[PDB]
């Protein structure tokens, strides 16, 4: 049965993690509802009332993120999922510093380095990170540096059994396991379409719907712990209980 | 008449003529139909029409629509008389009018017609300073102390140096509302000299004139000239040539061009009439209010004639069918691909075939009835009509080779891609100077430009601008590309985007090259000497010799105008938008998204034999089967997802705003995520099974 | 018979090909090589259709067609790219023992350049990168060996150095570009030379930074 209903769920999750970024919680929910309604109109077998939080990441990554100083908000978990599974380098938009601290604690093992566009040594830190496969974080993306166009476009001049990338007049080896996380502080910034197309917008700005969801979750956890436990059981029932049963079988 | 309201439109000239007729008592042209402005006064003392002094010229077949050739007409002869009148008294004058109206080139012709006048062309940029004038004086003139004071005069004896300064109003005003170069010219015109900063003495100009030309001050980037300077310089409004002048000039051009094939000499006049009618109608609609690039000028009709001549040059024994086919195809490539809305496009096509029938009703409706009307010299050996399917197969094979060799990301060829490849190829083949591409980011302008450059053997040069770029580096790269295109016969395709351009200094260096094919300001000192030396070596390669150094620069310029093709891109200037062939590379349509989804999800396994065909859910109007299968339904759902993001962005813009643009790169990302996630989940579940 | 005639023609073509391949690689002009190969192909096409159906003629024609295809690789190989170390890498990878002085086009044509296109292209790209960096070091070398400090008289007392901005801009640009190749992947080839030139540039920078201050203070105190 799960094999019978895979394609629609994958389509929905991919559309969510590729398109439904930069949108507030109600907008993401409305878009997902529209997509699911269209799939129902097309008789595409997608798992009914799927939750994207645990479809794309089971329990261990969620616990690791929680231990990595990440808020328990549903929007924050969705943004963390986007950060985990991305093709274009993410552009974090957070009025608070929660997202930066989370992505910093997450990549300490990989030696993530702080840098900003206003720094004069930004370029030097850039090629330093690009050599040893060191993750790089850039702040103040309002003053975007056009020198990042070759790396954002992921252009590869592979030749002679090795991978190449051109940075200005200089050529640098494109080390593997290299990720860059553009970040910003101002929730209201107008990026050019050239920069917009090359990044996956990950919005952390608190809106009416996000705060409403946070308050609802908090009041359910406090006032009626039984209902919160039942909801957590429902969320686990898709993947976590099956994983535990598979491990007990093994 | 020619001084009062001599810088106004035709209607205002007619109004002043009527008022003068009302108030004056002098005899006037008795004809009540022709305005007095079209008459002149003969030395006998009688009003004679300007038409009688317009000669009929017959330019060479090989010189049709030449960049420098001049066809005399009423406007040309009237303005030539006015320029001779105002150059006899050495009064500087400015020719002001809309872009492409025929000011700069006509001014060149009139100035070079005189035998005792030496013409120097200076392109006034947005950063023009009197240092440019001082450099020009140093290069062309000399300082002489023998008279009462120091005197600046041209080296050549008996020659009056005319410093033609087009775009005279372009130089920027400072913080206090003045232009330094304009004040310098005003000082050197009113007083007759200037103070040299070397030793602070008053040098006096002799045998130096000034002539200007500019677009209207209301146009973007144009600063109105100071009244203290305008007091000295009369201005003439050189407006767009009228239907009569257009018919005469382009009838002459068509009669010259069609002499290659004698079978269509009798069709020259109706062809010219059809072109002028279509140009007039396409100028009536598509005003600059609708879109900033909807500017039309006789440059468009010049390109229209030049393209037809280029297509007819190798071909022999062509019937009227091919002639009108090429006419319609050039009309499509000049008046149709610059458009945005499909209603405008269909309006253009219907008007084209309507006019073709209006002036050629006897012809069979099979040339205009034919829908593809696309040519390609790629198939066969020359520029001939080709069917879409064979061309599609050929370009698919060539792109297979291409994404095998560089650009490893796959490409899908929907019809729009093929059309844009054809257009870009057409621009590259002709000895032109630019191809400007405008469209949404990530849609594929640069990719297709590179692909066509690879087909046509064009090298690719892209400036990798950083945060610490400068104008000197950009000019050096320009000169480098020119030397690779001028000193070496290698054909370059300079690829730049709006991201690389920061200041207006990076611009108008385009426009001067686009209208001319060379940038004189880049070559100086040892750089100019090295340019001449490498041009001499390239001449040895071509079989020429050192010859003249100025002729070395001329050969460089010809090589650049024939080889170099800069391509430049923006996301959606009245001059740059007329010196370029603008191709609207819009966002991918529903069919394009459908084809992208179908080929980029082909490896995915979505064959479900028990799929129950639903109702509704229409997104792709041309569904491949009438009853869709699972694969078609899923691709339709994907394009529906993209369309819903477009609609959500539009709605969010309507209610407040604060939206981010959705691009085809987002569609590629969505498809890649879909494929990767589906493969991962399928593999995990199969492993569990 | 016809078979004997086509055998004689094949022998003549083989003799022509061998005589041409006797040309050493140093003196093989790619343009003239392509022209002569086209002439040989036209000579082959001049044979009658009956002689063209023979298997040996087809093999010779397709071998010449492959030579024409790899002529681009011949052009790319006979450049200022390969020098001899890249030729040594090609010899090591292809496991053939040629002689550089005795190298001829016949030896290179015996080894399948079309089959070894990837190896040849990798060697060519490595040789390209090295040339760029080596030429850049040569430029730096030429600039700093032909650089002269401008001197301007000062009250008929001495000739102070003029042009501080130009020298400092040149030094800063060179230092940044030296760091830049130190970032390059082909930099391991020119590593020691880049280090030496960086040390020289650092010494120059440290000298002139003090020199300009001494000049300014000295002129102030002189006034
Ligand atoms: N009367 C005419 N005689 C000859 N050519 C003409 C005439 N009217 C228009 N043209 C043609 O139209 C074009 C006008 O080009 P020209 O450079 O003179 O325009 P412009 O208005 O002075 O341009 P800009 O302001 O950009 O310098 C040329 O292709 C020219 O051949
Ligand atoms: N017809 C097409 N089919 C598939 N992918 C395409 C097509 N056109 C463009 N692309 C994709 O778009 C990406 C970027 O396009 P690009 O040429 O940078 O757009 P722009 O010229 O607007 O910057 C490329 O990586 C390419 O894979």
């Amino acid at each position: 049965n799960q094999m019978s209903t895979i394609a629609g769920d994958c389509l929905l999750s991919a559309a969510f993690i590729a398109y439904a970024g930069y949108f507030d919680q109600q907008m993401r929910q409305n878009l997902f509802t529209t997509w699911s309604h269209h799939l129902q109109q097309a008789n595409i077998q997608f798992r009914t009332d799927i939750a994207r939080t645990e479809y794309l990441s089971n329990a261990d990554e969620r616990l690791r993120w929680q231990a990595s100083s990440l808020p328990a908000d549903d929007l924050c978990t969705e943004n963390a999922i986007m950060l985990k599974r991305f093709n274009r380098y993410p552009l974090i938009i957070d009025p608070s510093g929660q997202a930066t601290e989370f992505i910093m604690n997450e990549y300490k093992d990989r030696k993530i380095t702080r840098t900003s566009f206003l720094d004069d040594a930004f370029r030097k830190n850039l090629e330093s990170a690009l050599r040893f496969g060191n993750p790089l974080l850039v702040q103040d993306v309002e003053s975007y540096d056009p020198v990042l166009n070759p790396v954002l476009n992921r252009e590869v001049r592979r030749t002679g059994g090795r991978v190449l990338i051109t940075l200005g007049d200089q050529d640098i080896d494109l080390s593997p396991s290299f990720v860059i996380f553009l970040s910003t502080r101002d929730p209201t910034v107008e990026f050019p379409p050239d920069l917009c197309s090359r990044v996956t917008f990950v919005n952390f700005t608190v809106t009416r719907s996000s705060l409403q969801s946070q308050c609802l979750n908090e009041v359910l956890k406090a006032e009626r712990p039984d209902v919160d436990e039942k909801r957590s059981d429902l969320l686990k029932l898709q993947g976590e209980f099956q994983l535990r049963l598979r491990q007990l079988e093994k | 008449l020619w001084s009062l309201s001599g810088d106004s439109r035709l209607k205002m000239r007619a109004e002043l003529g009527e008022y003068i007729r009302r108030i004056t008592t002098v005899p006037l042209p008795t004809a009540p139909n022709i305005p007095i402005i079209d008459y002149e006064v003969s030395i006998s003392g009688e009003w004679s029409p300007w038409q009688a002094k317009v000669p009929q010229i017959e330019v060479e077949t090989h010189k049709v629509a030449a960049p420098d050739v001049v066809v005399p007409t009423l406007d040309t002869v009237r303005h030539e008389a006015l320029l001779y009148t105002w150059l006899a008294e050495h009064k500087p004058l400015v020719l002001c009018g809309p872009p492409g109206s025929g000011k700069t080139m006509t001014l060149f012709s009139a100035l070079r017609a005189l035998p005792d006048m030496e013409v120097v062309g200076l392109n006034f940029s947005s950063a023009t300073t009197p240092e440019l004038l001082l450099k020009t004086f140093d290069h062309y003139c000399e300082y002489r102390r023998t008279p009462n004071g120091v005197v600046l005069a041209p080296v050549q004896l008996g020659k009056w140096l005319v410093l033609f300064c087009d775009e005279i109003n372009l130089p920027d005003m400072d913080k206090y509302g003045t232009q330094r170069v304009i004040s310098f010219i005003r000082q050197m015109v009113e007083h007759g000299g200037f103070y040299r900063t070397s030793d602070q003495t008053w040098v006096k100009l002799e045998r130096i004139q000034f002539v200007g030309a500019c677009n209207p001050p209301t146009d973007p980037g144009r600063k109105p000239l100071s009244h203290r300077f305008l007091r000295h310089v009369p201005v003439v409004y050189v407006d767009y040539p009228g239907p009569a002048s257009l018919t005469q000039i382009y009838g002459t051009f068509n009669r010259a061009m069609l002499r290659l094939i004698p079978s269509l000499r009798t069709y020259a006049e109706p062809l010219t009439a059809a072109m002028v009618e279509f140009y007039t109608m396409s100028q009536e609609r598509f005003t600059q209010d609708t879109q900033p690039h909807y500017i039309y000028s006789p440059r468009e009709m010049t390109r229209w004639v030049r393209g037809i001549f280029e297509a007819l040059r190798p071909l022999e024994t062509l019937p009227v069918e091919g002639l009108i086919r090429i006419w319609a195809h050039e009309a499509l490539r000049l008046f149709q691909d610059r458009l945005v809305e499909d209603e405008e496009r269909r309006w253009t096509d219907e008007n084209i075939d309507t006019v073709a029938l209006k002036h050629f009703p006897n012809i069979d409706r099979e040339k205009a009835m034919s829908r593809p009307i696309l040519y390609s010299n790629w198939l066969s050996k020359d520029y001939i009509p080709v069917d879409q399917e064979e061309l599609r197969d050929y370009v698919k094979a060539r792109l297979k080779v291409f994404y095998e060799e560089e650009l490893d990301v796959p490409l899908v060829l929907f019809n729009e891609v093929l059309d844009h490849v054809l257009r870009i190829d057409r621009i590259f083949r002709q000895p032109q100077g630019h191809l400007l591409l405008i469209g949404v980011s990530g849609a594929g302008k640069t990719t297709l430009s590179r692909f066509v450059a690879w087909m046509n053997g064009l090298s690719v040069y892209q400036i990798k601008v950083h945060r610490k770029y400068t104008g000197e580096d950009f000019d050096e790269d320009l000169r480098t590309v020119l030397r690779r295109s001028g000193c070496k016969n290698e054909k370059i395709a300079f690829i730049m985007d709006e991201s690389n351009v920061l200041d207006s200094g990076f611009l108008e260096r385009m426009n001067t090259l686009l209208a001319n094919g060379e940038v004189p300001g880049l070559f100086e000192g040892d750089e100019y000497a090295t340019l001449m030396t490498q041009c001499k070596e390239g001449a040895q390669k071509e079989g020429l010799m050192l010859d003249s150094h100025e002729e070395l620069y001329k050969w460089f310029t010809s090589q650049v105008i024939r080889n170099l093709h800069v391509v430049f891109t923006m996301n959606p200037s009245p001059a740059l938008f007329n010196r370029c062939v603008l191709n609207w590379f819009g966002d991918w349509s529903t069919e394009a998204l459908y084809q992208v989804g179908k080929e980029f999800t082909s490896k995915m396994d979505l064959e479900k034999p028990n799929y129950i065909v639903p109702d509704y859910m229409p997104v792709v109007y041309d569904k491949l089967p009438q009853p869709p299968s699972h694969r078609e339904a899923i691709v339709n759902s994907c394009v529906f997802v993209h369309q819903t993001l477009h609609q959500a962005n539009a709605r969010l813009a309507k209610r407040g705003g604060r939206t981010m643009a959705i691009t085809p790169r987002h569609y590629l990302d969505f498809i890649n995520h879909y494929a990767n996630l589906f493969h991962e989940k399928r593999s995990e579940l199969e492993e569990q099974q | 018979q016809d078979l004997k005639g086509v055998w004689s023609e094949l022998s003549k073509v083989w003799e022509q090909i061998d005589q041409m391949k006797e040309q050493p690689w140093v003196s093989v002009q790619p343009r003239k090589l392509r022209q002569n190969l086209d002439a040989l192909l036209n000579q082959l096409k001049s044979f009658p259709a009956r002689l063209r159906q023979y298997a040996s003629y087809e093999f010779v024609q397709r071998l010449l067609k492959g030579y024409m295809k790899i002529n681009m690789l011949v052009i790319e190989l006979k450049s200022e790219a390969l020098k001899d170390r890249h030729w040594k890498q090609l010899m090591k990878r292809l496991h053939v023992n040629w002689v550089v002085s005795e190298l001829t086009l016949g030896q290179i044509w015996d080894v399948d350049l079309q089959k070894n296109e990837a190896i040849v292209k990798d060697v060519l790209l490595v040789a390209q990168g090295e040339m760029a960096l080596e030429e850049f070091l040569k430029q730096i070398r030429e600039v700093w060996n032909t650089y002269e400090l401008d001197l301007v008289n000062y009250q008929n007392k001495c000739r102070l150095i003029r042009g501080w901005d130009d020298l400092f801009n040149k030094v800063k640009e060179h230092i940044n570009s030296v760091s830049a190749m130190k970032l390059s992947p082909y930099y391991k080839v020119f590593e020691e030379d880049a280090l030496s030139w960086e040390d020289k540039l650092n010494r120059i920078m440290a000298l002139f930074d003090v020199w300009i201050d001494v000049q300014r203070r000295w002129v102030y105190l002189e006034g």
